[PDB]
């Protein structure tokens, strides 16, 4: 997962 | 006339920036920071004169900007809010770095 300025998404690696 | 070229050069510049090359570091920095995230409660407070690179299109286009200096004080401000708000080991203050290089070295060879 990744987190950057409230914005929260799952990479697709993940 | 000088002036004018200089600010069709700063066009170049943002159309750049705008571009698919950088929009994996880029990309915070497109729209006004979103305030209605969480986290950013407090954004207003910390920054007083919000800017990001469709607020500097939308007055390249107006041609708001007077000469390529005042561009370039945008621009800057833009950074300078990143800076000022995160906390340096955050992710987007090294977005903003890698981003600003790619300004910084554009916007020196202006033609003078
Ligand atoms: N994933």
């Amino acid at each position: 997962w990744k987190t950057i300025k409230g914005k929260t998404w799952r990479t697709k690696q993940c | 006339s000088k002036v004018s070229e200089q600010l069709k050069c700063c066009s170049g510049i943002l159309k750049e920036m705008f571009a698919k090359k950088h929009a994996a570091y880029a990309w915070p920095f497109y729209k006004p920071v979103d305030v209605e995230a969480l986290g950013l409660h407090d954004y207003c407070d910390i920054i007083k004169h919000p800017m990001d690179m469709s607020t500097i299109k939308s007055k390249l286009e107006a041609r708001e900007y007077r000469d390529a200096q005042e561009f370039g004080a945008d621009v800057r401000l833009m950074f300078s809010n990143c800076y000022k708000y995160n906390p340096p080991d955050h992710e987007v203050v090294a977005m903003a770095r890698k981003l600003q290089d790619v300004f910084e070295m554009r916007f020196a060879k202006m033609p003078d």
